[PDB]
RNA sequence: AAGAAAUUCACGGCGGGCUUGAUGUCCGCGUCUACCUG
């Protein structure tokens, strides 16, 4: 629904955490790149949010795809 | 009638080891027994500001501190010896058998047909030109990855032995042979003859490899980097793991096997220009590509399901039979 | 139409190989064979502290006994031989061929573009005073960086080899040479048409250097430092690690391509003051400047952005297009 | 906040134990004497158990400088 | 008071970076006494 662009090159699990928008706010559905089975996703404010804590997670480069994946998966939004 | 598998999976026929890489001197170049390896060193780097910067939304004091500062870190690149010219790539390739007999079978009348599709397109069309593409593009040695850029004369030695004995002894020079176009080379089809002999299940086949980039002294290479994932953080010291064997440079195989699956110009766009490594969906990793899309029809995952049904793919089907040598 | 790469990376041509100090006497200058290498050295030290305090808020009981104590850790510190005056720098820089064939194409047709514009800057601007930077500024031998400081003669002898054997032998006197203006010497221009017969894909080139500052005995140097992250606390002992090669001192590969990117004067600021060193961004990482700044154009991340669309830089090609060389 | 000596001729990393007092315990902040930035400390009784367990780790001279900031900064204490 | 269970098929990590700069470790010191390699 209202798709658009990923986080930088999954993948390291076949997993993403590939973002798409909602009409108001957007998802970060961290899904596969086949079937298409999820796991948790999170629903918060605009993509200059998303960036922002995006890059405000530790490791570097790859690693923040990473910590990124195990902070959505352990989700607190429904 | 005669639906696709559900799950299908095929073995990696024509299989393909490790590189060691050690450091020789010309002439020195038959003695290749006692030559070392060469173990990844430790550079120690201070970084700069190359890359570009975000156009949404900033303030332009940032890059005053960011574009001052140093963000230096270590990155372990692997070096040559001191008074070392030569270089080193010792793989035993060896082909299996059945091209097209599977691994897993979800139904076996579909593996009775692909069997038939092995018996046509390994009965009909001859693996000649097939193995020339497994040769002629990766004699033109592929191999060696970013450290045949500027070889002075890259020499691929590849020997073939039944045993400790060794019979098959063909030698090379691998910078008469261009990476975009096959040229008709009586060797290479010698070579071709004998991957003939291999992928149709005809000999115990290991081609144990030796490449010899004679490129210069201490200069850097290519070999295989390992990775970062949750290892940046106990260490955060390191940036580029150059992956070793016991004491020495690794070439990882999935690296080496789109040496030799660099196969096909029988893909959507180019004729000339691109040769990529024929995968399912085509796709280079370089270039983040997709050659043969889902719309075109050049896919592997359109070929046994146009060809299980309708017989027809008409000699793109060897960058649709190639998808399953691997 | 026509958008820039979302992801492009061009190979190092130009490369560069790491240095190996080691020790010599003039007059012995030519027999540099069995010369010795210069083992980093572990001196051991204590001091005063010279470092000030921060200026916000403090107690003033700390600082005098701050500054009356010692602190005496241990510093691997690089030292000459006892009764040597020469120095050695081995290095072979090979120059790679495709100045701007990339490595990385995530739009072809910008790679179709940057193809035409080595095309361009390669066909109509002679590389004749681009290698002319490439080596009058980098034969005055800012190769040797902090050792060139008060130099009796700091002689260069690039020596180059096809093979063992080698055909270009060409010395200097890399003290009759400036920093900061490149004057016309017609030995460079022969050194500048290599590099000619280098970049423009003609030949192998590896150019093996051997540079021989001949300052005086057991005099300190400038040898290329490690670092002390997350190892100041397992040891805690060394403050300076001066890297090594098996058994020598090196320089980083990482501090000697500047010795050679210093290219260009073709800056905002300095008219004759700073050659800096050619960069994106033109950042030096000593004076925490940024050169070239966003609001300007001079950036090398402006001059496809605005060649690849446009065409006009005007001989400011050359700080936008040795920013690809490396 | 209530500073007192420090413990013998730092330094060795420009780290120095740099003991100093509390109200009613005492802090052993292992630091820096340039900008400021610590490293983790201690908090236990008063300087006569400080030079008791000082004492009482091993090495001779300037290693008990060492072994210390070595043992204090892997603390348990916050 | 558990007893049996083909987890496997294959897989480009590369791309490029100046770590640097500067330093009093010194000061004293009884190893110690004797003894069948048969």
């Amino acid at each position: 629904m209202k798709f658009i662009k990923y986080l930088s090159t999954a993948h390291l699990n076949y997993m993403n955490i590939a973002v798409y928008e909602n009409g108001s706010k957007i998802k970060a559905r961290v899904e596969n790149v086949v079937n298409g089975k999820s796991v948790g996703a999170r629903d918060f404010d605009s993509t200059e949010q998303l960036e922002s804590w995006f890059y405000g997670l530790p490791g570097s480069g790859l690693g923040r795809i990473e910590n990124a994946m195990n902070e959505i998966s352990r989700r607190e939004n429904p | 009638e005669r639906k696709l598998d559900p799950s299908d999976a095929l073995m990696s026929a024509g299989a393909w080891a490790q590189r060691d890489a050690s450091q020789e001197w010309p002439a020195v170049t038959v003695r290749e027994k006692s030559v070392r390896g060469t173990i990844s060193n430790r550079l120690k780097t201070k970084d700069r500001d190359p890359a570009k910067l975000d156009a949404s939304i900033q303030s332009p004091n940032l890059q005053t501190v960011d574009v001052a500062n140093l963000p230096s870190d270590a990155d372990t690149l692997k070096v040559r010896f001191t008074l070392r010219v030569l270089g080193g790539a010792g793989t035993p390739s060896a082909c299996n058998d059945a091209a097209y007999r599977d691994k897993l079978l979800q139904t076996v009348a579909t593996y009775v047909n692909d069997q038939g599709f092995a018996e046509l397109a390994r009965r009909y069309a001859h693996n000649l030109a097939n193995a020339r593409f497994l040769w002629r593009n990766r004699v033109g040695a592929e191999a060696v990855e970013v450290r045949i850029n500027h070889i002075r004369q890259g020499e691929v030695a590849r020997a073939w032995r039944f045993d400790a004995l060794a019979i098959g002894l063909r030698d090379f020079k691998a910078d008469a042979e261009l990476d975009a176009l096959a040229e008709l080379i009586a060797s290479g089809l010698s070579g071709s003859g004998h991957v003939l002999l291999e992928v149709v299940a005809f000999a115990r086949i290991g081609d144990g490899q030796e490449v010899f980039p004679s490129q210069e002294l201490i200069l850097d290479k290519g070999d295989k980097k390992g990775q970062k994932s949750k290892t940046l953080y106990s260490v955060r010291d390191a940036a580029a793991i150059h992956s070793q064997k016991i004491g020495n440079a690794l070439r990882t195989i999935d690296t080496w096997y789109p040496d030799e699956d660099g196969l096909g110009p029988i893909a959507v766009e180019p004729y000339g220009s691109v040769t990529s490594q024929g995968k399912a969906y085509r796709q280079p990793k370089q270039k983040l590509d997709f050659y043969t899309l889902l719309d075109n029809w050049v896919l592997r995952d359109e070929a046994p399901a146009v060809e299980q049904q309708h017989y027809v793919i008409a000699n793109l089907i060897r960058g649709g039979v190639f998808g399953e040598a691997e």
